[PDB]
């Protein structure tokens, strides 16, 4: 749903890396493997976490029962 | 003290005590393998191995048989002491290399 | 439907499809009940005969020979019994 | 062992034999009753004579 | 665990029945019938 | 063998040390012991992490237990030596003390922003406090801690960890108790973003290989591993330490005959990354010490018959 | 223990209880899948707890697993090892297989479990090494001989068997005799061990042991071999790939 | 066909001797097979 | 289950210190047994294993539409070349070590990334429990302590043994 | 010493030795006689 | 938590399948090792699990309708809330003043979900 | 303000025998809303 | 039929721990 905090296998913090990773792909126009490297994700353990994350939460958030649409 | 940690399995320990089996609680391969490595360096030990009955009961079984100069319990103690000393050697060596680095 | 393709290098999409056909193709109780319900009380008697529970004699021998099937494997394995003679004794 | 079955404690604590109490087992059954219904190996009740 | 009802089937109460699902029914001193 | 013979032959090489990761070799030690340190570093070196989370309110889209879980994964920059262990046999009142426990609070409400630049997608300008970060965990000192931790406030090691997201009207309100624990119990306590080793490469060539074979042979290993010497024109090994052991050589028929791939066999190349609380070297030291105490604690226990 | 459908009596056998901390499911040795027709794909079993000593005696002596090595259909084995354990055996008993004193002793103790009812001795017996010099080495076949030596009765001569396995001599090389399985006085002198020897397989080693020494010993050998191969697999493991 | 066979039994004024496995299960009698195929007696001195 | 009809039942949640671990220092999320393959011939899973690992390494989505490859252009070659360019073994094998003994396993083991599906679903246990008013036999239930039944298939089994006391 | 027990339910066992193995005849391959289960029923 | 598959059919994109994630990319090893994975049984990494892997949820909706007995537009006997007679008080641990349960409450067998 | 209207979203409260409906909409379907209270969790 | 197109310019993207791209 939202970025996981740690990599499942490494233990390495990964949750501070989602918003920046998107900005790398978007703004700096890098490919995925270059951007992952720039964020320090070396082990394929860790590259997998950010490479394949689906920010499904951003869908959930569009249904907010506490505001007049 | 704590009497529940290690016990003798009297049904595989001989009269002369040159052969014995011990059951140690709360220990796996980590200590077991290291301890048999050390014990087997003792020249009076004729046999030694460890085993883990089951991955789900925290138990470690050590077997020691000697050639008759010391008892099995002696070999366990020399092994344990040898192991402690061995760690000291490592800690000290590592310290020196960090300093000298 | 002769398929020259092999699973390693794949089948013609064509082979795959035909191979689905073959796979899908393949995709006694009452009899057992009736045998057992009639045979349920037929047993070996202390006289070696085979009797029904009401005493009716069905066979004269367990097999004509009284002989357990589960103790039979080595009865004619003579050379295995001749080595191993002493342990058997 | 090939002739055993691994029983989860969740079962082991709820299944009782009704054990008759004798000289040979009074030590064991004392402990079971002390352990109670919820600490394995324990006991859930006593049948009187 | 209460139901008050069914006093107790032990003439040194009557003390006070709760039923457990296992059907013992239990009175406070500790008859299970 | 003999402990002195070991002392004379054992050797340490420190390739790179840093505040987060260490790369070093242990040379001439037995695999059983290298493995011990490795296991201990991952699973038995204590750390501080959130264990109990007390919610007073959470009307976010993320469920309590899940939120609690992530907070538990946040690596707290706390020296585990500054804390004593909790005794889990006491009632809750007695259980948690100023030597036992660290308290974190979290208190966010999301409101709508009036001054949003009309036609905006960014939730920073659309909403106030839409995004909740680990840095938003406030450290609330208890008792003596106002003094003890005055020189080192409790801060997550990775401030920018995304913890939750909200929309207008939703609030989160929680206190967390953080205590000592070990990785073997739960991985949130492990102090490593991983400690592991590899055995050192040994590439030994079973006869000279030169000319066009040398160039070919050289390309079966990463850049810099295999050198081609000027003069003899034959190939030789520059540094095995850069080799990844892909065994690529062994594919090409012409070479599979002329190379054995091995290790300098005990020779362990350790790589230790810290989750952020302690330095690598501290974590490795602590493990070498932990092993020694196991042996010492056992030597001093009476053997019951 | 019971798995449905119960189409013959071996789908309802007596097992000895072993309580295991932290488990939430019933744990069952592989050697029983045959009988129960069990797959481990989320299939369920029933555990019934007989409630008086007559029923105890019957479940331990009549419907107990241990006897039921041979089926009554044709009188052939239903219990044996499978998969990892067969692959492991081909490897461990290969001529190329050698072990140092340290390894040999460790394989032995890891599978014997001498702290059991099989106090055939209250001291583990070992063989001398096959290679004395330049370096003390034991072979895999010696691990087998050592196993049998520690679990068969001491007051009783070692098993004698001439058998064959599933692998033709040609597969090992010129002059090989590894297809021929030879046990002399309880020692494996030639041949590898196979699905034909400790699978559910008529006239292999475990069925032979069953005849000469009875079902208790055969069942023990089967469990021992199981741990040996399981351990051997954790130490050297297992095979894959596209390349194959 | 329970009621048919029952009707037949009644009109024959039949006695069920209780020897078949089925009959004994009906009445709760120990089966005639097996560990039940003999009696046990205790040898008592004095 | 993977997307190749290889369905499995979780047998253990294996402690990660006890799992095998790779030269890369990774532990597998899931183990599937090699003996699950030769009868089913899901060779497409083996392909997915290479392709997925190569994709995770290069930052690459891999197209696995049927019939894009052929006998002159195989995926094992294609994805294998991609792994080799990344620096891993071309056949998708990887060296691993036993979590228990610490030692390198006998051969490189086949590892990769495969998309897995979790299948939706319950056990039952009874001590004793509620009986029905008319027959005094165990009620039908589960959600109330349901008791299995010893059935006639079980009756016949008990006769085939003749455990007469179990029957009684 | 290979003699069959007095007491053996040979009747039940014969039934199982015909019914159980016949479940392997639920299908068929591809004189001209009746086969498998249908025949066993006849 | 679902993931997009790394290995994909292009049609997976065309049918918008990412809108309904259906699985996750596991690190899978084809290995005989645990001994618990024969007969199509499989192993899941304990730490992987503890870190969220395949970490799923189930939802059940129950309808409580105390107009179930009443004979059609009848006088109403039962009203959600509490009376003024004497009742447990432990009840307020699960239930708000209206007789409905506070949102978020942990509830195990036997607890009140309604008053 | 314990409840919420399901249609118009107006936050509102009820009383003893009160109009089970939104005082703005007249919609007769109300969602419960939830209040500062201690729930305790273990971070595992 | 055309083969599925090879992706051009693929390099090593994996190295043994303790090394990186420009060590090759
Ligand atoms: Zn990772
Ligand atoms: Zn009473
Ligand atoms: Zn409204």
């Amino acid at each position: 749903m939202i970025v996981p905090v740690r990599c499942f296998s490494c233990g390495k913090v990964v949750g501070d890396k989602w918003e920046s990773y998107l900005n790398l792909l978007q703004e700096d126009e890098l490919d995925e493997g270059t951007a992952l490297s720039r964020l320090g994700l070396k082990r394929y353990c860790c590259r997998r976490m950010i490479l394949t994350h689906v920010d499904l939460i951003e869908k959930f958030l569009r249904y907010n029962p506490l505001e007049k649409r | 003290p704590d009497r529940e940690k290690i016990k003798l399995l009297t049904q595989a320990t001989s009269e002369d005590g040159t052969s014995a089996s011990f059951q140690i609680v709360e220990e796996d391969h980590t200590l077991g393998n290291a301890l048999r490595y050390v014990i087997m360096k003792n020249p009076d030990v004729e046999f030694c191995g460890y085993s883990i009955p089951h991955p789900s009961e925290n138990l470690l079984n050590i077997r020691i048989q000697t050639y008759g100069e010391t008892t099995a319990v002696d070999a366990l103690q020399k092994g344990l002491k040898d192991l402690m000393d061995l760690c000291d050697v490592v800690e000290s060596k590592f310290t020196e290399k960090i300093k000298s680095m | 439907g002769y398929v020259k393709g092999r699973f390693y290098s794949g089948i013609k999409p064509q082979e795959y499809y035909f191979h689905c056909m073959a796979g899908r193709e393949g995709l006694s109780g009452y009899l057992q009940r009736c045998l057992t319900k009639q045979l349920e009380g037929v047993h070996v008697s202390y006289d070696n005969s085979i009797r029904d529970a009401d005493g009716t004699l069905v066979q004269f021998m367990y097999g004509g020979d009284a002989i357990d099937i589960t103790k039979e494997s080595h009865m004619t394995q003579f050379e295995f019994c001749l080595d191993n003679y002493y342990a058997l004794l | 062992e090939t002739n055993e079955i691994g029983v989860p404690p969740v079962f082991a604590v709820k299944l009782t034999y009704p054990e008759p109490v004798t000289a040979y087992n009074i030590a064991e059954l004392r402990q079971a009753v002390i352990n109670g219904p919820d600490k394995w190996p324990g006991a859930t009740q006593i049948q009187n004579e | 665990t209460f139901i008050r009802g069914p006093i107790c089937g032990t003439d040194n109460c009557p003390s006070r029945l709760w039923r457990i699902i296992d059907g013992r029914r239990t009175c406070q001193y500790g008859h299970v019938m | 063998w003999n402990v002195e013979k070991f002392k004379k032959d054992f050797e340490v090489n420190i390739s790179s040390l840093d505040a987060r990761e260490a790369n070093f070799d242990l040379i001439n030690i037995d695999t059983s012991i290298a493995n011990a340190f490795r296991r201990i570093m991952i699973s038995e070196v204590p750390s501080v992490a959130a264990e109990y989370v007390y919610f007073f309110n959470n009307t976010s889209v993320i469920q309590d237990e899940v939120l609690a879980h992530r907070i538990g994964l946040v690596p707290l920059k706390v020296d585990p030596d500054m804390l004593t262990w909790v005794d889990s046999n006491l009632p809750d009142d007695e259980k948690f003390t100023d030597e036992n426990t660290i308290v974190l609070s979290l208190n966010v409400k999301c409101t709508r922003n009036p001054d949003a630049p009309k036609g905006s997608t960014d939730p920073k300008e659309l909403y106030n406090n839409a995004h909740v970060y680990a840095r938003d965990l406030k450290f609330e000192p208890q008792g003596r801690q106002s003094t003890t931790f005055a020189d080192c406030p409790v801060v997550p090691a990775d401030p920018d960890i995304l913890l939750a997201k909200l929309r207008p009207g939703q609030e989160i309100s929680l206190k967390a108790h953080c205590i000592l624990g070990i990785g073997g119990d739960h991985a949130k306590f492990s102090p490593v973003s991983t400690a592991s080793y590899r055995l050192l490469p040994q590439i030994n060539i079973l006869q000279p290989i030169k000319g066009e074979s040398a160039r070919r042979f050289q390309k079966c290993f990463p850049p810099g591993v295999i050198g081609i010497d000027e003069g003899s024109d034959e190939a030789y090994v520059k540094d095995a330490r850069k080799d990844t052991v892909s065994r690529e050589v062994l594919r090409y028929e012409e070479f599979a005959d002329k190379v054995k791939l091995g290790r300098v066999r005990n020779h362990f190349i350790f790589n230790v990354e810290s989750a952020g609380a302690m330095t690598p070297e501290e974590i490795f030291f602590k493990s070498v010490r932990i092993l020694k105490n196991k042996a010492e604690y056992l030597k001093n226990c009476p053997i019951t018959q | 223990m019971n798995r449905q459908p119960t189409l013959h009596k071996a789908s309802m056998m007596g097992h000895k209880v072993r309580v295991l901390p932290n488990e939430k499911t019933l744990r069952l040795h592989y050697a029983n899948t045959g009988a129960y027709n069990a797959d481990f794909d989320g299939d369920e079993m029933n555990m019934h707890f007989p409630q008086n000593e007559n029923a105890r005696a019957e479940a331990l002596n009549l419907a107990n697993t241990d006897s039921q090595y041979l089926t009554p259909t044709s009188g052939s084995p239903v219990r044996g090892l499978i998969q990892d354990h067969i692959s492991a055996g081909v490897w461990l008993t290969s001529k190329d297989s050698f072990f140092t004193r340290e390894q040999y002793q460790q394989y032995i103790y890891g599978c014997i479990r001498p702290e059991d009812g099989h106090t055939t001795r209250s001291k583990i017996v070992t063989l001398p090494p096959t290679i004395f010099k330049p370096y003390p080495l034991w072979t895999g076949k010696q691990i087998i001989t050592t196993v049998l030596l520690n679990v068969t009765p001491p007051d009783m001569p070692g098993i004698n068997l001439i058998s064959k396995n599933k692998i033709k001599n040609e597969y090992w090389g010129k002059g090989s005799l590894e297809n021929e399985v030879l046990f002399k006085d309880g020692a494996l002198l030639c041949g590898i061990l196979d699905k034909s020897q400790y699978g559910a397989s008529k006239y292999g080693i475990v069925h032979s042991l069953h005849e000469v020494y009875g079902p208790e010993v055969a069942a023990k050998v089967l469990s021992v071999l199981g741990r040996l191969f399981t351990n051997y697999i954790t130490a050297t493991a297992f095979t894959c790939g596209m390349d194959d | 066909t329970t009621c048919q066979f029952l009707t037949k039994a009644v009109l024959d004024n039949e006695r069920e001797q209780l020897d078949s496995p089925s009959a004994r299960i009906v009445v709760g009698k120990l089966n005639n097979v097996g560990t039940g195929s003999f009696d046990v007696l205790a040898k008592v001195p004095n | 289950s993977s997307r190749h009809g290889q369905k499995g039942v979780c047998s253990r949640k294996w402690p990660t210190i006890d799992m095998p671990f790779s030269e890369t220092g990774i532990q597998p999320d899931i183990i599937i047994n090699p003996h699950a393959f030769p009868s089913r011939m899901t060779i497409g899973m083996f392909v997915e294993s290479l392709a997925g690992k190569a994709g995770a390494l290069h930052g690459i989505a891999q197209d696995s539409t049927p019939w894009i490859f052929n006998e002159d252009d195989t995926p094992a070659d294609y994805f294998g070349e991609q792994l080799a360019k990344a620096g891993y073994n071309y056949h998708g094998n990887e060296p691993m070590y036993s979590g228990a003994t610490g030692e390198e396993l006998r051969a490189d083991i086949y590892v990769g990334v495969v998309y897995y599906q979790r299948l939706r679903h319950k056990f039952q246990v009874r001590s004793t429990g509620p009986v029905n008013s008319l027959t005094m036999q165990p009620v039908k239930g589960r959600k109330r302590h349901g008791g299995i039944r010893v059935g006639e298939m079980e009756r016949d089994a008990l006769i085939g043994h003749g455990t007469s006391f179990l029957l009684q | 010493r290979s003699l069959i027990n007095p007491g053996e339910a040979v009747g039940i066992i014969a039934s199982q030795s015909v019914g159980e193995p016949s479940t392997q005849m639920t299908l068929n391959t591809f004189a001209n006689v009746t086969l498998g289960i249908p025949r066993l029923r006849e | 938590t679902g993931q997009t598959p790394i290995v994909k059919a292009n049609l997976y994109d065309d049918y918008g399948m990412d809108n309904f994630p259906n699985g996750f990319n596991a690190v899978v090893a084809v290995i005989s090792y645990t001994g618990y994975d024969m007969d199509d049984a499989m192993i899941i990494n304990k730490s992987a699990d503890e870190r969220g892997f395949g970490y799923g949820t189930m939802y059940k909706t129950e309808k409580v309708d105390l107009a179930l007995n009443r004979n059609r537009g009848d006088p109403i006997t039962q009203h959600f809330g509490f009376g003024n007679d004497e009742w447990p008080k432990e009840w307020l641990e699960k239930l708000d003043e209206d007789g409905l349960p506070y949102i978020g409450t942990y509830v195990e067998e036997g607890d009140p979900i309604c008053a | 303000l314990k409840y919420i209207c399901a249609e118009c979203s107006s936050k509102l409260s009820l009383s003893r025998t009160d109009a089970v409906r939104c005082k703005d909409c007249g919609h007769r379907i109300l969602l419960k809303a939830r209040t500062k209270r201690l729930v305790q969790f273990e971070a595992r | 039929r055309k083969d599925v197109p090879k992706v051009e310019g693929l390099k090593l993207e994996h190295f043994a721990t303790g090394y990186d791209a420009e060590d090759f």
